[PDB]
């Protein structure tokens, strides 16, 4: 296997298929990128026995084809530490691949290619493209809800919801929950699937922002994601996801606008002196006023009080001041709504002039 | 505060469920079998959700009183299940559960496990504030004259048929070990459809005798059994039994041993054994060992014997097998030279 | 190569098993009658079979034909569980894998459901060697355990596991495998492998075992190697002897006989080789007070001296129990004396010497 | 104690107050800094036991004379969450501490004042002032010397030395050193003293690129610095530090000037796949050629050539590429003068632009 | 401030040291033949002068006149030595740095050069207080050691020591002083002193030393 590359066509897509790779792999081959060079194509293949990543290059001089498997970390290394501009020869001669450039020659160990593990090939069942601006805003508006470590693992992922001409996004633990949607201008039938953390991760990773189209692709149990010369392959987790429907208040009839930026600035000093053990405070809302409270064992008490819009009857509601402040920071927005019925009933956030974002907080008991 | 059983504990849970359920006691297929109950009532009644923690210094109490105050979508009725040490709760602990009394809610359903509380541990803040919700399971193991009572209920709720040689042969074998006799029970379950368990079938099952058991080796030397004493006590040394439990257990014996032996020239064996609150199972095998070996026995004995625990704590020497057989035929008929005892 | 026979003769089926009918027809009947705990437990001494039992009862319960105590051996399923490639039979080596981390990811795999069979089987072996979270992990995991997957545990030191793990899980416990059933399962190896063997050879290996299967197949290869491919009285009675040494009862054999050229015989050719001489004069005061107590009963002597259980009956029988005491003083004298003599070799041939031909004065 | 501030005069002087203060400072009053409002002025003080920070702030508003201790970080926290231009009012109560500014309350904790530990004073053998950039300079020249936990205690800190018209720094950890020497343009009696390596951090903190000449005073056992309203005292290790001259190569035969930029770049390339135990690699100096070969204990080769001005004959050394590493980015220079007496000896690795700068490094025996 | 005795009358010279003729004669004949072995351990009871008699090997070895047995303790290693600042003899002290940690990082800066004197002597002191990890490590440098370095081993308790340990180093075995010994040397420092003394006192204290010159 023999082939030479320039160090700029190389650097971002070997960057992105090693990016996932780190810490001390279950084996020392989940550990390597595998190079294959084929009828003038470079291809880059990155797995860890549960998802895949894949990257293509185009070669334009003289080249052999082959497969091999090379460290990561070290080969990433030694490419982005050559000057811009130079031009990079890898050979394999016996167990070892020369990298050669200007002046500069590396040795390195390889392993066999048959050895590296390689994914059945399924078939898919919903094809779809959609722009990678839709797919980063549901993203990054449904993401902070999901739970970290619980039993229950159906809910460390998110829920992925196809419906008529519409996609939606869905992530809770149990104490949160997130729902955003958005069209996408063509009809699919209706279906549900669940993704993994991990899984949620490398998705946004590899978006750019730019105008290439994100192709995706469901199966049975496969998910894969196809942006530009890109390919990422993941598996589904397996379970039955909460119905978020019944989560969202009936009839909430008390309503409150306030002011996103003042909020969060109100809050943000009403949990400085907060409990740190429960991140706790007390909302008393009235005519056209709103107070937070807080309180820790030490006697300190911090209190605010700040004018909205609200025209219902008195209440004092607790809440954990960590959850707020999330909602709030994924809500970019002059005004957010909250609406409510009791001390003892959800609580719902939307944007003042934009419904396609909901998050639901459950009150803590106080 | 209640106080139950557990032949009781599924009666009141029938009855009804209550806050707290307390799990106090030594024995743990008892306090297994009482968790199960429970956590099977509170999934009837609803509680699909269960949490456990182990109570140490090193202990997160903010994850626990973050779990009491946050609230669920739509898994509610929480159930919290703490495991104490076994050394029992300290004062840290004591205000620590206090806290966790004061923050209880009705959907929350409290279980507690550990060692039997002393009357320190019981007059306690957190213990009075659950008295008036509370119902506490008594869980130890029970005696061997109680044993058998067991033993037979036990076969009788699994449909089997027990002889009375065969209860006596489980008894024996498997005293104060109710785990391995309850999976006994159920290997000779297995074993025979029918379920007839006869003495033969578990004298079959007994030939594994497995090990732990000296206590079998020095009822074996009690009763003046040299063969059956030297047997056990090469089976024991091929199982590799610590002979640091065969010393004690021999020792316990002995002591008592020599007190009646000493104390019975003016007094009927019969007497002092109630005065000891003896059980009559053993009054029988010692009672021969007081009527089979003179005042110069149990003397000699007892230096060997006290000669070898002290080897044992300051040299934990290996040949303490051969100075078990030595002492097993002393404690035997046998004259022996004297001079083995280093005498 | 020829292959290990301990490694070519796993039992592939429960009749190839030898011994252990009680946890055998206990399992097949538990089978037959759809009787299948969660958790199952297996306890004994080295090389007794419970992992290959663990191994049989999977392959038993994720046969293709049905879950029955028979396995047809031919499926597809069988065959990838004996040659380990199963998927959803997961081995766990715990002691390799201690810490909490480990363990954590391979329990967290519950919530798959099975792919080719009809329970998710783990078998952990050398589970003692979990730690203290990991026991923890292991608990919750059992608490609650999914319908569709079996725990098979295997363990020397069942005392190790709590109390909590021990209660939710069935043990069963294997004893030794006798003589006899030892001598036919060699022998049986022995024809299929097709080498030459001898039925001492063969009794001399069974009694070498000592329960152990394992043990005595680790024999046989010794004794093959030995015999270059072949297995003969001669070589088998050479290999034993090799791992004898016994010169301790020959120097108390020539003492009660009062032969002082065969002590210094033995006395040199134990310093030929490096050997403790207390332990020496220990190994002796433990045979002369072995040899007094099957004086004052004959069931002092039990199987675990069954190999020179002739000797210590003849020398038992022959010599007047005096003689033994008067030794057994001696003995005790020179040991008690053996730091401050000039060297252990001279203070070990004067205590024989002594015990020979000399008799102490004991006072009044 | 009653004080009004604006914000923003009172942002800088409590950062730097309290950066000094660690995070676990095993007494109450040590992680408390001392406030003490006299006359028209408000100081700032935070110590350790070892090193004290002073810092003075205006007053115009009225205010009362006054004395208190409050915790560094809550302050600093509260200070830094109220939006800018406001104006913090800061009154004492009993033990409690108001600090009242807009809608916003606070409640803050006090201690006594007496409790707060203080330094005794001591006179000063030698005064100067010097500009800011040489001491920064002077201090970059030579702090990645320093030993981080070396057994020799006097090895930890840097080795200051007046002499004649000159200042010169010098750090070392037994394997490598580093030497620096700048003029003053004041003749100060000979003088050498040893700083402590936090007290070199504190003293880059310190520096902010402002006209404001730094002022340097040195006693028996202390040192102290004082740059527009702050000061800064330390104390000293007071050990013996080994003289330079003696590492220093004696009149080394071999001169070679290497391409720095370069230079370094291949050491890095090499360093990619050297050892990571010792972090060895073999330099082969050749005719106006360097070949720089790294080997692991993967025993991946990493020869690198490149062109230096080497003119001797050719000859082998080896060297630990972290040292040699740092060294070259502690240079940053254009050519770097490797002057060479032997193989085995050391080689003194000075700036072929500036001879002011030096460095030390020992072999290593592969 | 002030320093007792023991400390102020440490022997600086081969010449100050009292008895132990045959170590001395030893270490002299060697050091003039040029057979010098890189491995050398003291042994006998307490109080004898092996830290003492290190210390002045390590001087001789590197004085800047050259390897002799009579330092001429002016020039300025021998001053450095003297004064316990000398950056080439590194002390260890076993007793607090019995970590294997702490000796595998010591033996990985061997092969460094010395930087000023010609010889890097390493003293470890109380080696019978190291544990066995540490002397498996020691023993395959011990037994190839560059040609710059040194060992200098002191010890109360050899027996401790493993045999392989012993078999790699020139052991020498310090003689208990007499009681005529400790007498002559006790007068003598008193009259150096200027201190007033008799001889029962000093037979007394001699008596009460028994064979331990520094008690
Ligand atoms: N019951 C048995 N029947 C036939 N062969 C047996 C039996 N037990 C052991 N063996 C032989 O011994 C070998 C090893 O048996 P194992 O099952 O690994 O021993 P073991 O009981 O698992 O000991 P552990 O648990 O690893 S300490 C097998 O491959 C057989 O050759
Ligand atoms: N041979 C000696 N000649 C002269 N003074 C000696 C001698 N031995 C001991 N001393 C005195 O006793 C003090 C202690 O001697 P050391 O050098 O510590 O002997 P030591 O054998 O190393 O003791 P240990 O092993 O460290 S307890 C010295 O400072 C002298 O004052
Ligand atoms: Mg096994
Ligand atoms: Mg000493
Ligand atoms: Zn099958
Ligand atoms: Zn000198």
């Amino acid at each position: 296997m023999k082939f030479t590359v320039e160090r700029e066509h190389l650097l971002k897509p070997l960057q992105q298929v090693s990016g996932p790779l780190g810490g001390r792999p279950t084996l020392p081959i989940l550990g390597n990128l595998l190079l294959q060079v084929a009828d003038g194509t470079l291809s880059l293949t990155g797995t860890d026995l549960e998802m895949e990543m894949v990257a293509r290059v185009a070669l334009v001089q003289p080249h052999e084809p082959g497969a091999t498997t090379v460290p990561a970390r070290k080969f990433f290394d030694i490419c982005r530490g050559l000057p811009e501009g130079a031009e990079i020869a890898v050979q394999l001669e016996g167990e070892r691949m020369l990298v050669r450039s200007g002046r500069s020659r590396f040795s390195l160990s390889t392993l066999p290619a048959a050895d590296f593990p390689n994914l059945d090939d399924w078939q898919s069942e919903v094809e779809f493209t959609l722009p990678q601006a839709t797919m980063k805003r549901l993203i990054e508006a449904t993401q902070f809800s999901m739970a970290h470590q619980d039993v229950r693992y159906y809910l460390n992922g998110m829920l992925f919801e196809t419906e008529g001409e519409e996609l939606r996004t869905v992530a809770t633990d149990g104490h949160r929950l997130a729902v955003c949607s958005m069209p996408i201008g063509q009809s699919l039938p209706s279906h549900s699937v669940i993704v993994p953390r991990k899984g949620v991760i490398e998705l946004m990773r590899m978006l750019d922002g730019g105008d290439n189209p994100l192709r995706v692709q469901i199966g049975s149990n496969n998910i894969r994601a196809h942006v530009g010369d890109f390919i990422f392959t993941s598996k589904l987790v397996d379970g039955r996801f909460p119905d978020y429907r019944r989560v969202l208040p009936k009839n909430p009839d008390k309503h409150l606008e306030a002011g996103c930026d003042l909020l969060k600035q109100a809050f943000a000093r009403a949990a400085i002196l907060s409990n740190e053990k429960f991140r706790g405070v007390r909302l008393y809302v009235s005519e056209n006023q709103l107070k937070i409270t807080a309180n820790n064992p030490e006697q300190e008490e911090a209190e605010e009080i700040l004018d909205v819009t609200y025209s219902g009857a008195e209440m004092e509601i607790g809440f954990n001041v960590s959850y707020v402040l999330d909602v709030l920071n994924a809500l970019k927005c002059e005004n957010v709504r909250m609406m409510l019925t009791d001390s003892v009933s959800s609580v719902q956030i939307e944007d003042a002039a934009s419904q396609s974002a909901a998050y639901v907080v459950m009150p803590m008991r106080l | 505060m209640i106080r139950l059983y557990p032949e009781q504990l599924r009666a009141q849970l029938n009855e009804g469920l209550r806050a707290a359920y307390l799990l106090l006691g030594n024995d743990p297929l008892l306090l297994q079998e009482s968790q199960d109950a429970v956590r099977q009532v509170a999934a009837a009644q609803g509680f699909e959700e269960h949490h456990t923690f182990s109570i140490d210094p090193n202990t997160d109490w903010n994850a626990i009183f973050s779990l009491c105050q946050a609230m669920s979508l739509f898994a509610s009725r929480q159930t919290l299940l703490l495991l104490l040490p076994e050394n029992g709760p300290n004062a840290a602990i004591n205000e620590q559960l206090l806290t966790l009394t004061g923050l209880l809610h009705d959907d929350l359903l409290l279980i507690v496990r550990g060692n039997k509380l002393s009357k320190a541990q019981e007059n306690a803040a957190w213990f009075t504030a659950l008295a008036n919700r509370s119902v506490q399971v008594t869980c130890q193991t029970p005696e061997q004259a109680q044993l058998p009572r067991w033993v037979a209920a036990r076969a009788k709720q699994l449909n089997l048929e027990l002889d009375d040689a065969a209860n006596q042969v489980l008894c024996y074998c498997y005293e104060g070990n109710l785990l391995a006799l309850a999976q006994a029970l159920e290997r000779l379950s297995l074993l025979w459809p029918d379920g007839k368990l006869t003495l033969p079938r578990v004298e079959q099952a007994v030939n594994d005798a497995a090990h732990f058991t000296p206590f079998h080796w020095v009822d074996a030397l009690l009763m003046g059994k040299s063969k059956r004493a030297l047997h056990i006590l090469q089976q024991l040394r091929l199982e590799g039994s610590e002979p640091v439990i065969l010393l004690r257990t021999l020792q316990r014996e002995l002591l008592l041993l020599v007190n009646l032996k000493r104390q019975s020239a003016h007094t009927p064996l019969r007497a002092l054994f109630d005065k000891h609150r003896v059980w009559q199972n053993r009054r029988g095998m010692m009672g021969e060992a007081l009527n089979r070996l003179s005042q110069t026995q149990l003397r000699q004995a007892v230096q060997l014997l006290t000669r070898t625990e002290l080897t044992l704590k300051q040299d934990y020497g290996q040949s303490v097998w051969a100075e078990l057989e030595g002492l097993s035929l002393l404690l035997c008929h046998k004259p022996l030279a004297d001079v083995f005892i280093d005498g | 190569s020829y292959q290990v026979l301990a490694r070519k003769w796993r039992p592939q089926t429960f009749a190839d098993v030898v011994g252990q009918e009680h946890v055998l027809t206990a399992l097949a009947n538990g089978l037959s009658l759809g009787r299948i705990h969660h958790a199952y437990l297996f306890s004994g001494t080295r090389g007794v079979g419970k992992t290959s039992i663990a191994r049989l009862l999977a392959k038993g319960l994720n046969c293709e034909t049905g879950i029955t105590a028979t396995p047809c051996g031919v499926c597809d399923n069988c065959r990838e569980i004996e040659q380990g490639r199963f998927v959803d039979l997961i081995e766990i080596d715990a002691a390799s894998r201690t810490k909490v981390e480990d363990t954590r990811d391979l329990l967290d795999n519950v919530q798959y459901a099975p792919a080719r069979g009809r329970f998710k089987v783990y078998l952990i072996d050398e589970v003692h060697m979990l730690s203290r979270h990991s026991f923890n992990a292991l608990l919750k995991t059992l608490e609650e355990p999914p319908e569709h997957v079996k725990f098979l545990l295997a363990t020397t030191d069942p005392q190790k596991l709590p109390v909590t793990i021990l209660s939710r899980c069935l043990q069963f416990h294997l004893k030794a495998l006798d003589v006899e059933q030892i001598r036919h399962q060699l022998e049986h190896i022995l024809n299929e492998e097709h080498i030459a063997h001898e039925p001492r050879a063969l009794q001399l290996l069974a009694r070498a075992a000592e329960g152990s299967l394992r043990d005595a197949l680790s024999l046989t290869d010794q004794a093959i190697a030995s015999g270059d491919g072949q297995v003969s009285t001669q070589a088998v009675s050479a290999m034993l002897g090799t791992l004898d040494d016994d010169q301790a009862l020959s120097l108390v054999e020539a003492m009660v006989e009062a032969n002082g050229e065969r002590v210094m015989a033995l006395i040199n050719e134990a310093a030929a080789r490096g050997i403790e001489w207390e332990a020496l004069l220990v190994e002796m005061l433990g045979l002369l007070h072995r040899i007094a107590m099957v004086q004052l009963s004959p069931a002092a002597l039990g199987n675990d001296m069954a190999a020179i259980e002739l000797r210590m009956r003849e020398l038992a029988r022959t010599i007047p129990p005096t003689d033994i005491q008067l030794y057994y003083q001696t003995l005790l004298i020179g040991r008690k004396e053996l730091p401050y003599a000039p060297d252990r070799r001279m203070g070990v041939e004067m205590t024989l010497l002594r015990a020979l031909a000399f008799h102490p004065r004991m006072p009044l």
